[PDB]
């Protein structure tokens, strides 16, 4: 649907059994980092000498114009990766 | 009128594109100069409409009072540019029009002037050089139509909307307090009645 | 310049309540005591209760009696121990995590203090 | 050990209840790698905090403070920091030409001895009262999710509870002012002397 | 403000916790140390954020009239903590204010002082150490932002809105019936005028 | 290598190299020395073209006698850069800088001692 | 125990005993005292008998005008003996040396007031 | 007929403000002398400031005073010294070409009203 004009709010990326990855947002103007590293703080497979890496859906704000900025995944930090999905929300008034 | 980028980047008119911006969606902008951003130039060129036409309003602090304006000896005429958002006589009747661009008595039918004229002026402002409160007004009208222009969404429409209504009731309440106008004896008439 | 640390209230005569501004990572770590003729540290079990985390009582009222003209209050940080230690099983929290820079730096606080 | 004093950063938790507004997982830490929800809500913050701050109240309002121009030069700076100038008495002259301060009515930028003037003076978020604190708060959440991520049933509460938050700030200022119609007031406070 | 696990337990925190989780649906919590639950701690954030919110609304209870605050003899300036949430002068207008956490007396244009002040305050207590009265109020407001802020649901918000109603109405015949106030013997400027 | 440090104006010379590395732009506390300790606002009276290198902007400090300059950071231990919230993803980032500020708070009591 | 303490020379006393903890060896720093401070290597000029105890090999004794010895541990705020990084485990000893490194600075500025 | 750039007003006392109606590339170009004895250019930096970018402001009273009648305000565009230059690694814009079109219609302004 070209026609119109997409605010997109957010989005998000589902991960199983992954470790580290940094989500780039880059829009026109400015970029945007969102590292996903842990489980998160008061978590019980946060819990010190255990692997730390696992399945878990990650949501990041992106916004802007759906048609400028562009958002890449990528880690380097030795620990498996599998993407099993991903979306988006937006707002999409139509002109 | 003026190109919007003629203006020099100023921390008070980085936040104001960034809210302008913000009222669609779209994330602030680091600098202004030197973006290929075209939602921050169109901020910028709706933010000094609205700047323009704010001040365009008879404000105490706008408007300028008996202040002289000086004729080139050689030429005798007055220049009356864009800056003059309003020319206005101190007294009663205004007298001063435009031809030409040059300051035109209407009632002389003569736009040569010898020794200056005293008139009242509403001089065009930066959007620095402004009142806070007004910053938020201009600001609040600004986004209004930038989200109207460019991405019309009717739920940020209406809060835009009291949320504009409210930035008037608080500039015409610093206006009020700035302007301390006494109905008995800052009264032109009414202080003349006063005496004993 | 300002002493966060240490700090001292004049007794004025009878006040039973003092406030101590300074965040403490234990109850043991405030140390109270009077000033004016030797500095006399005070018992936590019976001379002297906090009752609030931010308050202290102190049970009789010294005033310009025995000689003590002013209470002094600070904060010692033990060194030695450790308030969080932390273990393979037991699940980070963010408490265990804060108090591990909070001490240390609370220790650097008395060192440019006494400064 | 639950003894403890310690309190937490007063910006940071103030950001967090804006991204907690819509249930979003606190940051740990503002400062670092760029964060979009973290950069406006932060931004927003700033900009509501200084939105209040501008209305002005009795403890905002610093009265009679005097501004003394550079010796040489002879000009006042009319700083971002001031958010607003007025003189004491009515009838405000001092205005921003050229980012100078500027006497409208005797049409002269340049001034000596100083002038006195009430000048609003920007604060931090903290060294606010904490009625004020919760507006600004409530009132960011509120702006928050109107412009970036609009949720209608969370404007809909915010919406109630900035009024009330609003309404307990007046509520505030007239407890702080004490204001007096009999005696406080400058015009019938000579009145009533007999 | 001061982090939620910061906090004791107390089985009235406990009970208000699982109040708050019920308002979304979540079972109740057993124990509040040593859990994993997310919902568990954000009641907490909740709880912590309405309970400092309502005990900043003046409440008799509350507000301590005429406290002296010493300071230290040494610095000369006193501390004015986030614990304070209120700082008033005993008489109409209030002279104390906060500058870099240090009360300032801004009609003297100094924060040093000496003798100590005699001002009023409302102070920050935990969620127990509070009237039991003001404990339904506390959990029913924070009932409903926990309900908006994470899963908000139209039908449990608006019987919520009914109840936090009849809570404040409560609360409110808690603070007359604490008060016992007398416009005859209880009032300042009345008192006198009955002297007879 | 040591976070107290001064500078000789040596003329009129705007710009001054900081060699301590600091966390934030707030830390740094730079003082005029010469006549009386003055402190001064840093965010306003120097502009900072790099990290490390900080500016006068008008060659201030002239033959009034302000002709030193005091460089120091305080990294301020109440205000924390980072203070770890439960529910909040942990970050290496968020770990290292943590570290660095209370080493960097110790480090400063260490030198003024 | 203090982290800094000064030993009488006692003339040809090769070997001095430490009771304050350290971390690591080059933390500890051995210095010259009674004309002007001398650093010396840490294997070349001096060796480590045991953890607790230092015996100098030269023993420079009282000649050329030093008087005393001088012990003292410091902490190195750079030199991190761990760091996070974002993938891997936290084990908990690199939790608590990470603690104690940042404690024994906070030690050191302490007993130098 | 009417000269644009090159206008003079009569001083008539002390007059701190004057306003310029041409419009200038660059605050350099804009040059103001007084009338009435010698052309007497005055310095940018102490002598006469602006306060706004249509306003000039002139520090000493000059009016009858020194012999001054009037003040001339005219604007000189140099023609060796170019305001926008273009590099290939630079982004065109409104602001690079408006510039290089109008900067060469103000010389020919100035020649036309010289004439």
């Amino acid at each position: 649907e070209d026609i119109g004009r997409l605010q997109l709010r957010r989005a998000w990326v589902n991960y199983e059994n992954s470790g580290t990855f940094d989500i780039y947002v880059e829009n026109q103007s400015s970029n945007w980092k969102y590292t996903m590293a842990g489980a998160r703080l008061g978590s019980n497979t946060l819990r010190a000498g255990r692997l730390n890496l696992g399945t878990g859906q990650y949501r990041f704000p992106v916004v802007g114009n759906a048609k400028f900025n562009t958002v890449y995944i990528l880690s380097d930090e030795t620990t498996p990766l599998n993407i099993i999905g991903c979306g988006w929300e937006g707002n999409y008034l139509r002109r | 009128m003026r190109s919007y980028d003629m203006n020099v980047e100023t921390a008070a008119e980085l936040s104001a594109v960034n809210d302008i911006l913000a009222s669609i969606g779209e994330p602030p902008v680091s600098t202004l100069e030197g973006d290929a951003n075209a939602d921050a130039a169109n901020a910028r060129r709706i933010l000094n409409k609205i700047n323009r036409q704010i001040q365009s309003r008879g404000w105490t602090f706008n408007i300028e009072e008996g202040i002289t304006l000086l004729p080139d000896v050689y030429s005798n005429l007055i220049v009356y540019s864009d800056d003059y958002l309003s020319l206005m006589s101190t007294s009663g009747q205004s007298i001063y029009v435009n031809r030409g661009g040059y300051v035109y008595d209407r009632t002389s039918q003569s736009d040569r002037f010898d020794s200056g004229i005293t008139v009242n002026i509403i001089r065009l402002r930066d959007y620095d050089e402004m009142p806070e409160c007004f910053r938020y007004w201009i600001v609040t009208k600004a986004s209004r139509q930038f989200n109207n222009r460019f991405f019309g969404a009717p739920e940020v429409e209406g809060v835009l909307q009291e949320e504009e209504d409210e930035a008037r009731r608080l500039c015409m309440e610093y206006e009020m307090d700035y302007g301390g106008y006494n109905m008995l004896d800052g009264d032109a008439f009414t202080s003349g009645l006063l005496t004993r | 310049n300002v002493i966060k640390t240490v700090l001292t209230y004049q007794l004025d005569g009878s006040n039973r309540d003092f406030n101590i501004p300074f965040e403490y990572l234990a109850r043991k770590f405030v140390v109270v005591t009077l000033i004016g003729v030797d500095r006399k540290v005070l018992t936590i079990n019976t001379d002297y209760r906090f009752a609030t985390r931010t308050t202290i009582s102190l049970t009789k009222a010294w005033g310009p009696a025995d000689g003590y003209t002013t209470i002094e209050l600070r904060r010692v940080t033990s060194t030695t121990d450790r308030l969080v230690d932390f273990t393979d099983g037991s699940i980070l929290r963010a408490y265990d995590l804060n108090v591990a820079q909070i001490q240390t730096m609370h220790v650097a606080e008395e060192a440019r203090d006494l400064t």
